């Protein structure tokens, strides 16, 4: 396992995206937390023990809180100030909609539910 | 923090366990025959309401 | 200062693992489980403390001789006069079998004389039915009646009077002290005395002492159960009484036993005391005796780590490492596992998570190979 | 003010006071959940808390469980072992990965 | 004190694991609330570690029925020496259920097995009730036992949402039609089946308000 | 006669090898009946040194009627109180 | 009884009170600068709500 | 171990019955007040440490004349970029209130950046209504603005700039780091706000002290007010955020002084350092130096007891039983009453209780004289 980088963590591999919103988790104080960095864990955003068996460098961050509350725990395993959420998901999302593939499959999903709007609204004719 | 925070209360027990004398002192009875052990004041008022076990 | 040493422990060797013919140990000792000598020396007095089931003719005897053989200057017994009274009447009995068929004849000796106000008549009604419930959960026969003073205390009355010695009567278990006591206590009513005493034996452990303390009662007898009451087992019973109903507990046991040792100490006429008294005040009694003679039995500390062999497991850690490097170094290759033996808490046998022992800060931390075959040289030695 | 130390397995690194930790947490718990049992019982790494057939009780070994885990900053598995001494408070502890 | 009520502490975090649950912690005090969980843990362990030494005297015992039964060899071979009594496992019962990899066989199954019973309570039992002429009440009886066979919700309801398949002018014929079909007073269907006398809920073309008609009987 | 695994194989005398020097074969030595293990839980932990048996006891199998139906009156007596309370309620 | 009664704690307090070196010890800070003064452990959990004064 | 010696303290001298021209201390003091000095022997470093309320230009001259002495080897200073940038486009002000009339302008140092998730929605509104709050109860004027940084900063910051001296920005009071901590706090609403901080001042001393320093901030102003800072007003100050709001001013104060400390101790370039913050997190951040370095300075244990005239209060008794025992041979009498002064505490003068030293336990017991002439002999000497 790594320590935590106040800030300055760069995951060593490209980490599984495991989602794109933080999750809101209570954590207590003085409990040592082992947050996954791989992205694959079964645990949730805890590790689980996938990273032993997934070809990855990225290394369980084990880290404590001094202070227990509710805090954002980073899904997308690319947080700067990880293990801890910096809004780094939304740039992720925002990148996958500038990439060429990524446009079209979201503006696909996009039109697709337009067209569920589209029969809804042409429903009386 | 990069340091698995502790607080200073569990330092500092840390530190007083690291003697070799060590013991539990907050006990009602001498049950490690300490010669040093002092009776600690017992936390029961004149009505006793709390004595029931 | 206060001298808080164990008092009322009922717990036999808790650092054994007994079982089989390993017991914990032997409850069976009729004369030293009933028999205490204590000292003062700054009065230069003794005092032959006897704790006293009354159901038993072989420590009655036993007693009778020991106070023909140390001629005490003072006995003190607990009964009352009424009951003295009635003893002394009855005549020609020799044995606790045939006194037993006298028990009855001498419950009278709990007069519990109160007058017939409305506030004393509600404390009788409650008390009369929470000594019924009492009584109940006690559940004890005719030939064990630990409360009822009988053969033994009757030689010591009649040995003393032979020999002209003075008799000092401490009263029954319940006397009017104690009832006075009692009737200051408000907590007391059959029902909460039923909900507690069912409710008392919260563990298994409790639930298999009871067990075992009942069972071997009825199978011994009374005679013989009081032959083999031991000191374990009769703070467990006080214990016992204590989950029954603390409040009355407290009266019966604590104050009485500080009211008995406050008389056989400040008010003892001679140097030579022969006290006969119910057994499960022996250890109060003793205790007090004990603190405020400052003749406690030296005891040495023990340190809570003292028995923990440290030396033994940072050896075995030792030798696994040495170990896991050989055979590393030997195939070319790391440990599977840093486990020294395999257990199956951790789920490592069948599971992604494994145990390994490599832990370090940064490229430039001197533990990096801490824990790894690379940390020992060509002749397996560390670095 | 004194900062915590950098290194992570210290109660693996000093068994010592890992030991002193249980018996401290255990004794207070027995004492604070049957005190008629241990008020008058020292607490040793070799103690155990079984009667002396060897049957255990599972109400004292779940109340041990909580202390050590409340004390320690962990979850015990209960279903995978029982703490019926002070040894095996121990080994559970040790084998944990993450205690502080 | 404080409009906190979403986000509410605890000294500890297994006196409630919830926002919901620490509210109520809070609300009834942690000690009441940690003795309860203690407590919960305890009877929990107590039934397990019963049930374990149960299934280790079964497995030791009779080692067929514990195979039979599905439980794991209870010994452990940590030592090294294999038990002599180790047998295959027999996964049946633990994986093909609602909780396991059949889960959804299981549901399928439960469902199956409900409407049957539905089917057998509704059909089957009542049908030995009467077998032979009724002197008293004859016609009341087989009325009553026939009742609950004959107005099953399967083939009665769907009226009320008619619109999903019955076009506007659709609607108003289909709504003549089952008005004449249902005209017999003595329907329990009848009865139990949604009104036609009401207006297609997309566009009315015929009526222009309900009840306002020429016939009792004819919706026109 | 053994009850534990490892110490019925640690020291075997009685082996096939050396009982065809004698060439006897009795009943009674069947490896069947040979060893049996008790019937309560024993589980391996690590100990200091080296892995330790703990033995896992919950409940004794000889209780009687009379200690059964002395335990069970409380729950006979809250029945009848219960009962009793619903029809004076 | 004839001898006003007092209790073993408050006559082990007396009895220590007449030491010359006595000072209060269930303090959380060193008023008093004695040489071996022991931080009490802190009596506040990690929801902190009995902090507020 | 826990070096727990005061720290917030604000109670001047409370052994002395200060009042009219006797007073208890001297607030005013405008270098020893803001400047302290702190030295770790075994790293051989130096700190400068300054506590700036930012509304003093003799302040802010007298610590960039400490800044151009010293050449400190690295400088720390309690603001942000953002600060910094605008500060640096002000030029050419060299006057403190100049400087204040451009505070809104330096008030857009305070981003707090956040997204507009429902959640931050909440929080947002939430922090602004209980910061509005608290600015009500603070009700500091536009010349005060402690947590605005100002000219001594901006000296400290051009200072540096100018010999080429590493700096270090700690962020405004309120940067990114706290008011994370404070979301992750949940306990901020500001009708509860309201209620507590008029529900605060629980004592009349509570209600004096605060009278006293906002009339005192009101009469001198900003300027003169900073200068006259003393530790003690400082503490108070302190501990009236902590009952304003504990729950926030553990935030605000203590653990942003923790975090000032970690900074300055483990992570300051070189041996010399010259911080500049905010005065109320001065008295933490040197607790922590000092119980780190070990170089608290040695104070005396004092005895509770220890200012006690025993010997002269026995002496009076003494004294006046001899008067009364020779007064009361003179005058072949007994003492009227024992006390030596009359006081009407006891209604002795005018009830029957009276005040009579007479006490012993029999006939036979040898202090039935005491407190009585017959005690004495003709001498006037005790027997
Ligand atoms: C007397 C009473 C009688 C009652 C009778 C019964 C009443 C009716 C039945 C109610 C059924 C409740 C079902 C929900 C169970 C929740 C379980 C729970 O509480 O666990 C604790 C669980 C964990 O507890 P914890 O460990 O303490 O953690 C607390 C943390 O704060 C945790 O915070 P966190 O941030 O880490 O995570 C929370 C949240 C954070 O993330 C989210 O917010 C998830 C959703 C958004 C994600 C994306 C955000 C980016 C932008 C999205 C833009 C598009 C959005 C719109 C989509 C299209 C339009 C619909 O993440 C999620 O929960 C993920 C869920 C994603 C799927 C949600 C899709 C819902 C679709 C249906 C919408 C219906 C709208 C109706 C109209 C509404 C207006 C009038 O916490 C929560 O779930 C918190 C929310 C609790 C809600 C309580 C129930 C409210 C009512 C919900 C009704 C749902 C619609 C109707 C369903 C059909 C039956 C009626
Ligand atoms: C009204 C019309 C009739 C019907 C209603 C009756 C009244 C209501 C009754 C309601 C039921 C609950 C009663 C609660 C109080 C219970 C007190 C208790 O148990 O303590 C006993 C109390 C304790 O004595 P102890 O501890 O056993 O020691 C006795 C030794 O001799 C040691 O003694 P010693 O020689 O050392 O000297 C002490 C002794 C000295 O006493 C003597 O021996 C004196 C002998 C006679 C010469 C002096 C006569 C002066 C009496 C003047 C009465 C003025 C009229 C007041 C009318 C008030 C009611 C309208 O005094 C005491 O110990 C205290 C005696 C207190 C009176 C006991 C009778 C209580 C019931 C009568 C009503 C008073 C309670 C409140 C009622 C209102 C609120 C509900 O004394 C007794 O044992 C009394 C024994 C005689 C029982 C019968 C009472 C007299 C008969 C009339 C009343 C019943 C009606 C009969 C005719 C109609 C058919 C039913
Ligand atoms: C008749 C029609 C009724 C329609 C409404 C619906 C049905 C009835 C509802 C009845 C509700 C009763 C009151 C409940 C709240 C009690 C107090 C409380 O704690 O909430 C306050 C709320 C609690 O904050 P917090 O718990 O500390 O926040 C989380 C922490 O920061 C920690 O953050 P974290 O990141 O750790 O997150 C922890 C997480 C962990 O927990 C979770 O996972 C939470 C999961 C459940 C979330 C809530 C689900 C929704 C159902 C609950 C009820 C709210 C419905 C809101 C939407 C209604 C849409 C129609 O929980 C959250 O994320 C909590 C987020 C939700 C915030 C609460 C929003 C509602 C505020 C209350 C006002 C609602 C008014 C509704 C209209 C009433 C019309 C009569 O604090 C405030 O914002 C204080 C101000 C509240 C509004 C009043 C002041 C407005 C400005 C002044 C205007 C002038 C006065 C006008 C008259 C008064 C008007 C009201
Ligand atoms: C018609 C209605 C009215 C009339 C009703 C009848 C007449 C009225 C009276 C009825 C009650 C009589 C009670 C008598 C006294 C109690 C018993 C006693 O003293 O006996 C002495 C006897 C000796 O005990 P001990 O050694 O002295 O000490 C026991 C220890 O304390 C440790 O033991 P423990 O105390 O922990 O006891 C264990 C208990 C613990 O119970 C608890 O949950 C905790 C205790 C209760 C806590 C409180 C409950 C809630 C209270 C109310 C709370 C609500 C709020 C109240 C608020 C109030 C204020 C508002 O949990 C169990 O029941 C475990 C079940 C056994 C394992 C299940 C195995 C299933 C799979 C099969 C495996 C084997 C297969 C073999 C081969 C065949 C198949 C192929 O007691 C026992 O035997 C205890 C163990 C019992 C379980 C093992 C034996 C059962 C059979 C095992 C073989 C497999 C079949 C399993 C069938 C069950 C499946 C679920
Ligand atoms: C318009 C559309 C709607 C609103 C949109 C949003 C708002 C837009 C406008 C505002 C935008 C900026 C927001 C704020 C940014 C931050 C500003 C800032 O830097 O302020 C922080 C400020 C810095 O100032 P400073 O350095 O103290 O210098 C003092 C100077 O006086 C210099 O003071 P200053 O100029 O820096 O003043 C700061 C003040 C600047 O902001 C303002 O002045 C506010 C401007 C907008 C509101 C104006 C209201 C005007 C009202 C009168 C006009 C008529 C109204 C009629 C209404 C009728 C209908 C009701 O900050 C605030 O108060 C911001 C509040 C924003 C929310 C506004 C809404 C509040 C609604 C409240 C409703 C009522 C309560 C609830 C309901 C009750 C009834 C049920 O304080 C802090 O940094 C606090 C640090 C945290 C710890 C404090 C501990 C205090 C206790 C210990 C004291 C002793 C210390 C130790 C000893 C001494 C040192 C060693
Ligand atoms: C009488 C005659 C009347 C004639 C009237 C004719 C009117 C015609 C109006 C056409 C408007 C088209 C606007 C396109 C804007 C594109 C902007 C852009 O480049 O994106 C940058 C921005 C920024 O994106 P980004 O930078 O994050 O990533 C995308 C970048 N590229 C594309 C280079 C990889 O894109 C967006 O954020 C989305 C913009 C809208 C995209 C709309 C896609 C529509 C796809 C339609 C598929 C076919 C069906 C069409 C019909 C049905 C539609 C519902
Ligand atoms: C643990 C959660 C429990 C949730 C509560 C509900 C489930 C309870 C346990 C299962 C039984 C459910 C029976 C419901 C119907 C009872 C009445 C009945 O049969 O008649 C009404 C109807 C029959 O109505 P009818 O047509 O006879 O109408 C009677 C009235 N007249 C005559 C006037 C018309 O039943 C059916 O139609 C049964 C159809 C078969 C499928 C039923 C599915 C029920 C819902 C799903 C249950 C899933 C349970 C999963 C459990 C395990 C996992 C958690
Ligand atoms: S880090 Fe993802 S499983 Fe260990
Ligand atoms: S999930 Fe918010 S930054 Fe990774």
């Amino acid at each position: 396992s790594i320590p935590y980088q106040e800030g300055k963590y760069r995951p060593a591999s490209i980490p599984m995206v495991a989602g794109f919103f933080p999750y809101n988790c209570y954590l207590q104080q003085g409990k040592v937390y082992s947050w996954c960095s791989c992205g694959i864990s079964q645990s949730g955003p805890w590790c689980d023990g996938l990273c032993n068996s997934v070809v990855t460098r990225c290394r369980p961050v084990v880290f404590n809180v001094s202070q227990s509350g509710y805090y954002k725990i980073c899904n997308c395993k690319f947080s700067a100030n990880a293990p801890f959420c910096n809004n780094t998901h939304r740039k992720m999302v925002r990148y996958h909609h500038q990439t060429h593939r990524g446009f079209y499959e979201i503006w696909g999903a996009a039109l697709f539910v337009l067209g569920w709007v589209y029969m809804g609204f042409n429903y009386y004719t | 923090r990069k340091e698995l925070w502790r607080s200073q209360d569990a330092l500092q027990e840390e530190e007083l366990m690291v003697n070799e004398n060590w013991y539990p002192k907050n006990t009602q009875y001498n049950i490690y025959n300490q010669p040093d052990f002092i009776k600690p004041k017992s936390g029961s008022g004149a009505a006793a309401d709390d004595i029931r076990i | 200062m206060i001298s808080a040493r164990a008092v009322h422990r009922f717990l036999r060797n808790p650092n054994l693992e007994t079982g089989a013919a390993f017991r914990a140990g032997t409850r069976f000792d009729p004369f030293k489980n009933t028999l205490t000598v204590l000292k003062d020396p700054q009065n230069g007095r003794t005092l032959y403390l006897i704790g006293t089931t009354n159901s038993s003719t072989l420590l009655a005897n036993r007693t009778k001789d020991l106070v023909q053989k140390e001629k005490p200057d003072a006995v003190f017994v607990q009964t009352n006069k009424e009951w003295w009274n009635l003893a002394k009447n009855i005549q020609d009995v020799k044995c606790q079998q045939e006194l037993n068929r006298y028990n009855d004849l001498l419950s009278q000796a709990y007069t519990l004389s109160l007058d017939n106000t409305i506030r004393n008549l509600v404390f009788k009604a409650k008390f009369y039915s929470w000594l019924f419930v009492i009584n109940w959960f006690k559940a004890f026969p005719d030939d064990f009646h630990p409360f009822i003073p009988g053969l033994e205390m009757k030689f010591a009355i009649e040995e003393a009077n032979k020999q002209n010695i003075p008799v000092v009567l401490g009263g029954l278990e319940v006397d009017d002290v104690t009832l006075s006591a009692l009737k200051v206590e408000p907590r007391l009513d059959p029902f909460s005395q039923l909900y507690y005493g069912y409710r008392a034996l919260h563990n298994s452990f409790w639930r298999r002492e009871h067990f075992d303390n009942y069972a071997t009662l009825d199978v011994v007898g009374g005679e013989a159960y009081a032959e083999s009451m031991d000191r374990f087992r009769t703070n467990w019973f006080v214990k016992y009484f204590e989950k029954l109903a603390p409040y009355q507990k407290k009266i019966i046991v604590d104050q009485k036993d500080l009211d008995l040792f406050y008389a056989l100490y400040r008010d003892t006429p001679g140097k030579k005391i022969v006290a006969v008294v119910n057994q499960w005040h022996v250890p109060g009694i003793e205790n007090h005796w004990k603190s405020a003679t400052n003749t406690h039995e030296p005891l040495k500390a023990i340190n809570p780590i003292g028995d923990m062999d440290i030396n033994k497991y940072m050896e075995s850690q030792l030798v696994n490492d040495t170990l896991r490097a050989f055979v590393s170094k030997v195939g070319k290759t790391e440990p599977a596992t840093w486990k020294n033996y395999s257990t199956i808490y951790h789920k490592d046998n069948y599971e992604a998570e494994r145990v390994r022992h490599v832990a370090f800060v940064d490229h430039k931390d001197p533990h990096m190979y801490h824990g790894l075959p690379q940390d020992y040289d060509d002749n397996i030695k560390p670095k | 003010y004194n900062f915590p130390e950098y290194r992570t397995g210290g109660v693996q690194a000093n068994p010592g006071i890992t030991a002193k930790r249980i018996i401290k947490c255990i004794g207070e718990r027995l004492r604070k959940y049957d005190p008629a049992r241990w008020e008058n019982v020292p607490i040793t790494f070799k103690t155990h808390f079984r009667d002396e057939n060897g049957y255990s009780d599972v109400a004292t070994s779940i109340q041990i469980h909580d202390a050590l885990e409340r004390e320690f900053g962990i979850d015990i598995k209960d279903r995978l072992a029982l703490v019926t001494d002070v040894e095996t408070a121990f080994y559970i502890v040790m084998s944990h990965h993450d205690p502080l | 004190m404080s409009l906190s009520l979403f986000g509410v502490k605890n000294n500890w975090h297994k006196n409630g694991i919830w926002w919901f649950s620490k509210i109520l912690n809070k609300t009834v005090g942690e000690e009441r609330y940690d003795a309860l969980r203690v407590q919960r843990r305890i009877w929990s362990m107590r039934f397990y570690y019963a049930r374990q030494q149960c299934l280790y005297e079964l497995f030791v015992d009779h080692p067929d029925l514990a195979q039979w039964t599905g439980t794991y060899p209870k010994v452990d071979s940590s030592h090294g020496f294999p038990f002599y009594s180790t047998y295959e496992m027999y996964r049946d019962f633990q994986e093909n259920t609602l909780n396991s990899d059949g889960s959804f066989a299981q549901w399928i199954t439960l469902v199956c097995g409900i409407y049957v019973i539905h089917v057998i309570y509704n059909y089957m039992i009542p049908y030995y009730w009467v077998s032979t002429p009724l002197k008293n009440d004859e016609f009341t009886r087989l009325r009553m036992k026939d009742y609950i066979a004959s107005t099953v919700l399967e083939e009665v309801y769907g009226i009320s949402y008619a619109e999903w398949g019955w076009l506007p002018h659709d609607f108003a014929y289909n709504r003549m039609r089952g008005l004449a079909g249902y005209m017999h007073p003595d329907d329990p269907r009848a009865m139990c089946t949604s009104t036609f006398h009401r207006k297609h809920k997309y566009i009315e073309h015929e009526v222009e308000k309900v009840g306002d008609y020429h016939h009792m009987t004819y919706p026109k | 006669m053994f009850r534990w695994l490892f110490l019925y194989w640690y020291n075997s005398t009685d082996t096939p090898s050396a009982i065809a020097k004698v060439n006897l074969w009795s009943y009674i030595n069947l490896r069947l009946f040979k060893a049996r293990l008790s019937s309560s839980i024993a589980y391996y932990i690590l100990g200091l040194n080296n892995l330790e048996l703990k033995k896992l006891k919950i409940f004794y199998k000889n209780t009687y009627f009379d200690y059964i139906y002395l335990k069970s009156i409380p729950c006979l007596f809250l029945i009848i109180f219960f009962t009793n309370l619903y029809l004076f309620l």
